[PDB]
């Protein structure tokens, strides 16, 4: 859609910022932890396996998840609580047939009843005041990779794998905005597959530079290197699969270039 | 919640919910105030309000319909519109024996156009653009209505729903099955609008899927692999289909001069790329003229 692109890459800038998480809220959790939290994306990322639903759904999901729990409170009892409610929420946002909310009842193993996800989804619909179109990682990317010179489905597989490895960690991603995530992430699933750098064309689209990309890429070089200790697996196990062409099983580089 | 509104009567039924006419008590504000049942889903707040309300709360334009409150109660969601005086399905018909006259289609199309033109630049595509779905003021705006049916888009697209918008105002892509869609699917819609306005009649009144491509398919042509590459490979063509010649514009529409044929048959190109984006066509010659005229209501 040539013609719009532009207006709505600006747009979609403009967006990101208001739909910003807070970065220190975590910390204002009293019963909650940044590793609670790796744990529901992982689970998260199964459930989108399970009903194969769309990345997107589960990068909006996660978007939801960190807007709501930076106003509010939640002991740990209810956190898996909020986070199938948002994953209900992005699926009826994004998906062409969502699952219906009794799947969302059963994935949670009745630790929760009907009534408990559809009241959740409503206090998540209120807290978030409707904002739900939000920009992720995942669309940055996608208009990144029109960039490519040929397209290069290896490479387009592997920024995927490492924008959602990004989503497990709320420190340090949390302080990066989508549009510098997904800069970085295309930057170094380009470089580990065919040896290339973030091109001239998106410094000229994006503003960004590989200096101003270094300080993301340093944080997701190191979570690429680090990614088979991980405690949270299932994003490496889902892109062993021929869909995503394996891509987690590339070796990552063992220094970049700067 | 509901307090400061007094219900004035029903106005009617689109994609979903229900709408009413009603005035704040306070400010004296008529509004549109549509009516959602939550109790009805124990499926819970449904897709179709999720969309209209995430995307109406962005989209801010003088040819958009303004939603200007959400209205919560554990069974009833209430969105608070401006109100609108008609349809414009209705002013076609009042219109009836008399004509709608050419500067007030012109602006009507040139509004319109600004109302699409700023839905697509925020990646939002409506998807059931028809006249019942266009709402008139005394003043001389018209503006889009009901999102019921709209959704967010990614650049490029993926393949979205296919059961998609009104089938006489339904894009060829679209009924041929093409694995993918986008801006000009409100184009085409559109465009046999703006050829609606002139005759008052819909340009492509099919009865089925296979009825509306054989209509289209007599008025612009058989398309084929000059006129729109790939045609022949899309998934619901067929060879057998018959092959029919293009009729010349001035034939589809008499009364339009040479600007107005020009701008509609740019809309109504057969290949999604080709077709004139709703940016591009506000610059068409068609349009150097416009002005803003009030319509002849009867309300
Ligand atoms: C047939 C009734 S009418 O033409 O006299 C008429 C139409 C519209 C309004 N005002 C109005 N209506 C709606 O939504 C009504 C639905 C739209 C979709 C098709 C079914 C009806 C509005 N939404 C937001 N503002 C609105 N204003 C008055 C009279």
């Amino acid at each position: 859609v040539p013609d719009y692109h532009e207006d709505i890459h600006t747009y979609l800038r403009e967006m990101e910022v208001k739909c910003k998480p807070k970065v220190g809220y975590m910390k204002k959790q009293p019963d909650i932890t940044n590793s609670m939290r790796a744990i529901l994306v992982d689970w998260l990322v199964e459930v989108g396996e399970e009903y194969k639903l769309q990345n997107e759904t589960l990068h909006l999901a996660v978007n939801y998840i960190d807007r709501f729990l930076s106003s509010m409170s939640v002991l740990r009892g209810k956190l898996q609580l909020v986070g199938t409610a948002a994953m209900l929420l992005a699926s009826k946002f994004e998906e062409i047939y969502p699952p219906e909310v009794a799947e969302f009842v059963y994935i949670t193993d009745d630790t929760y009843t009907k009534k408990q996800v559809l009241r959740m989804e409503h206090l998540v619909l209120k807290v978030l005041t409707f904002d739900l179109a939000a920009p992720t990682v995942n669309q940055f990317l996608t208009q990144y990779f029109l960039h490519q010179q040929p397209a290069n489905c290896k490479v387009e597989s592997l920024a995927m794998f490492l924008g959602e490895l990004s989503l497990i960690d709320a420190d340090p991603y949390l302080k990066y905005l989508p549009s510098v995530i997904a800069g970085a992430a295309f930057h170094l699933a380009l470089y580990t597959v065919t040896g290339q750098s973030w091109p001239e064309s998106l410094i000229r689209k994006t503003g960004y530079t590989l200096e101003s990309l270094k300080p993301c890429l340093m944080d997701l070089h190191q979570t690429y290197l680090k990614a088979p200790q991980h405690a949270q697996q299932s994003i490496r196990e889902k892109y062993k699969n021929s869909k995503y062409h394996g891509v987690s099983l590339l070796n990552p580089p063992e220094t970049l270039n700067l | 919640s509901m307090e400061n509104f007094q219900k004035v009567e029903k106005i009617g039924e689109g994609t979903y919910g229900v709408v009413y006419k009603a005035r704040n008590k306070l400010t004296g504000e008529v509004v549109a105030l549509k009516k959602i049942r939550l109790d009805t889903e124990t499926e819970g707040v449904p897709s179709t309000a999720i969309r209209e309300i995430s995307l109406l709360k962005e989209l801010n334009h003088p040819n958009i319909v303004k939603l200007l409150d959400v209205i919560h109660t554990e069974n009833k969601l209430y969105l608070v519109f401006e109100f609108l005086h008609q349809d414009l399905k209705k002013f076609m018909d009042a219109s009836a024996l008399t004509g709608i006259p050419l500067p007030l289609i012109k602006s009507y199309l040139f509004q319109l156009l600004q109302g699409l033109a700023f839905c697509h630049s925020h990646r939002v595509l409506h998807r059931d653009l028809k006249p019942q779905n266009l709402l008139i003021n005394t003043e001389g705006a018209i503006k889009l209505a009901d999102f019921g049916l709209a959704r967010a888009f990614g650049v490029p697209v993926r393949t979205y729903t296919h059961e998609v918008v009104t089938l006489w105002y339904r894009a060829p892509e679209i009924l041929l099955g093409c694995k993918y869609y986008s801006t000009a699917v409100d184009i085409w819609s559109l465009g046999c609008i703006f050829a609606e306005m002139v005759t008052r009649r819909a340009l492509f009144p099919g009865d089925s899927e296979i009825d509306q491509l054989f209509r289209i398919f007599r008025t612009l042509g058989t398309p084929d692999e000059v006129v729109w590459p790939g045609v022949t490979s899309m998934p619901d063509y067929k060879p057998s289909f018959p092959k029919w010649a293009r009729q010349d514009f001035s034939k589809v529409v008499p009364p339009l001069d040479e600007d107005g044929r020009s701008l509609l048959s740019q809309m109504l190109h057969y290949d999604p790329n080709k077709r004139i984006s709703a940016k591009a066509a506000l610059a068409h010659p068609f349009f150097q003229d416009v002005t803003k005229p009030v319509p002849h209501l009867r309300l």
